[PDB]
């Protein structure tokens, strides 16, 4: 998955999230065209596959011909009451996409973190099943303590949680940030 | 340098692709032109993540009409697919049978028909060069190559481009994508039809089937990107948030944020350890309540999600869930009432 955010000079905007699903998709590359094919069929639920311990299938997300599989993707554009874009945001990184997108919005909109900080700020994730709270390596450990004393079992993500690209309107114009977890950098004028 | 820009901005996950997007804007492109040009480049530099073999969604806001739209160009199950076609995760994750019908290029075409200002071919030009000339492998791709070292090294058609002397490329080493360069060139000149009903089509079907897949020419001919004029929105303060409904996770996002909005988070919510710890606790619980309802979601053309989605975007419902969040404890799974049937 990759997320990209754009704001043009006229104030129009695009939030685009694209994916071939797992790393290198199906692992099928065409020797002639070079196209690397998705494994998006894996995003369906299957009745005979035991996905996770104690997690049943979701019948709403079973394979039918012509059906699109459920996705965690959520490319978002926030617009102010005056019609001007306020934030362009989304994420990559599997089931953590939605939680990470929520966190980036919370961080900027409510906690007052500037866009770069909103992107770089440590994240955490819980998706109910499985039943564990994952936190990034550099999270404020007072947060970890607050969670554990409230009976969350936490564990630390061996790499990182998601990748966020974002743009936010400021008095100085359009502030952009790409996530250092993957190494991107924005550009503009 | 600082990444605050007076006029326009592109935030991609590779520097050169953000730049390519930015140049398109400079040369008179719309935000859509820039997004397509940048996406084409990301498909090269982060080929593990996305590309013309996959699918996407675009949320687009027009500053003039003050309207938002969504373009759905996500992959679909092929016409020969069925509910019980897979019996292990390995079957659904590897090989041609794991492949759904790619929508990427029809999505770029629809967006471009609606919002493009630059010529189609111009959007591909810088990525054709890049693929043909080569580029140093970035951090993100390098870690992805390391992660799948084994499968890549043992697969000669992937190692062809993703190795140097039989071993996966590392950060700094040169990656060239000479076949994709030709493919991008054909796309630029013959348009989207080359992929779906044109000079690339039969080779696509052949590659997918040779690897055990079931995609046919008919699937490609029939794929359509979909314009959604009324995306999901929620109201947050004086703002509106536009995001895609099912089969994407806008409704999950909506529910998380509507749960949390009744706590009136501010700078104070994170100023002391006491407030901060409680705040992050409340976030996790909102995540759990929202993921509970997620298991009822699916493609709305195949499954009736009208009321589920209605609830997931309702502030009242979110308030009902917030009132069940205990400030002193998390709860067992059943507490959140995950549902697998209506
Ligand atoms: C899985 O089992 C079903 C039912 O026997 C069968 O139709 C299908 O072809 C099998 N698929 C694979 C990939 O083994
Ligand atoms: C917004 O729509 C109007 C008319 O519908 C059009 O003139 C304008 O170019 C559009 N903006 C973009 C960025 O497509
Ligand atoms: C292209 O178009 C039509 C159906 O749209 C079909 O008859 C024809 O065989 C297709 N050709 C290819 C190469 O897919
Ligand atoms: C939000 O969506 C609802 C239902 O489709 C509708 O009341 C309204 O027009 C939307 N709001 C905006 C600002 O587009
Ligand atoms: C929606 O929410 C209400 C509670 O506010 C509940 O009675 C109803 O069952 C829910 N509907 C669906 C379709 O889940
Ligand atoms: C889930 O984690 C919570 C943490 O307290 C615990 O209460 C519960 O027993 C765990 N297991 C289930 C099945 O909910
Ligand atoms: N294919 C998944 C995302 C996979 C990933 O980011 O690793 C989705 O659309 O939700
Ligand atoms: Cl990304
Ligand atoms: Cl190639
Ligand atoms: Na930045």
């Amino acid at each position: 998955t990759a997320h990209l955010s754009v704001v043009a000079e006229d104030g129009s905007a695009v939030s685009a999230t694209s994916t071939i699903n797992l790393y290198f998709g199906s692992k099928v590359r065409s020797p002639v065209s070079g196209i690397l094919f998705n494994n998006e069929m894996d995003d369906f639920s299957s009745p005979s596959i035991t996905n996770e311990f104690g997690v049943p299938p979701s019948p709403a997300n079973f394979i039918q011909p012509g059906k699109q599989p459920l996705s965690s993707m959520c490319p978002t554009i926030m617009v102010g009451q005056d019609g001007q874009v306020r934030m362009v945001v989304g994420a990559a990184g599997g089931t953590q996409i939605t939680t990470a997108t929520a966190l980036a919005i919370i961080y900027n909109l409510w906690f007052g973190y500037d866009v770069k900080r909103a992107v770089e700020e440590p994240r955490l994730h819980n998706q109910l099943l499985p039943n564990v709270t994952t936190v990034e390596r550099n999270i404020d450990q007072a947060v970890t303590a607050a969670l554990e004393t409230r009976h969350h079992h936490t564990q630390i993500a061996s790499t990182f949680i998601a990748v966020v690209q974002a743009i936010v309107r400021t008095a100085g114009g359009w502030a952009a940030a790409s996530d250092s977890r993957k190494g991107g950098e924005p550009a503009g004028y | 340098d600082n990444h605050v820009y007076t006029r326009a901005a592109v935030a991609a996950d590779a520097k050169q692709c953000s730049k390519i997007g930015r140049d398109a804007l400079r040369d008179g492109g719309s935000a859509v032109d820039a997004a397509i040009a940048a996406l084409l480049c990301v498909g090269l530099m982060n080929a593990h993540s996305m590309g013309i073999g996959g699918g996407l969604f675009l949320t687009i806001y027009n500053s003039t009409t003050r309207k938002a739209e969504v373009i759905n160009a996500r992959e679909v199950a092929p016409r020969l697919a069925f509910a019980t076609m897979f019996n292990s995760s390995e079957q659904s994750q590897k090989g041609g049978l794991s492949v759904a019908v790619p929508g990427e290029i029809r999505g770029y075409e629809l967006a471009h028909q609606r919002h493009g200002r630059l010529p189609w071919a111009r959007l591909f030009q810088p990525s054709i060069q890049l693929a043909r000339q080569g580029f140093p492998v970035g951090k993100g791709l390098a870690a992805a190559l390391e992660n799948k070292r084994t499968v890549i090294e043992q697969q000669p058609v992937l190692c062809e481009v993703f190795c140097r002397d039989r071993k996966v490329l590392r950060e700094g080493e040169r990656l060239t994508l000479p076949q994709l360069a030709d493919t991008y060139e054909t796309l630029a000149i013959e348009g989207a039809q080359a992929f779906y009903n044109g000079s690339l089509t039969a080779q696509i079907v052949k590659d997918i089937q040779a690897a055990g897949g079931i995609v046919t020419a008919e699937d490609l001919n029939n794929y359509r990107a979909e314009l959604i004029e009324h995306p999901l929105n929620i109201s947050l303060g004086d703002a509106v948030l536009y995001m895609p409904s099912a089969p994407l996770s806008g409704p999950v996002l909506a529910l998380i944020l509507n749960i949390l909005k009744g706590y009136n988070f501010s700078r104070e919510s994170v100023e002391s350890p006491e407030q901060k710890g409680l705040t992050y606790h409340r976030i996790v619980e909102a995540f759990r309540f929202a993921y509970a309802k997620r298991t009822l979601l699916g493609d709305p053309k195949f499954v009736d999600v009208t009321e589920v989605v209605r609830n997931m975007t309702s502030e009242f419902f979110a308030a009902q869930l917030r009132a069940q969040i205990s400030d002193d404890t998390t709860h067992p799974i059943s507490y959140y009432k995950p549902e697998f049937y209506t």
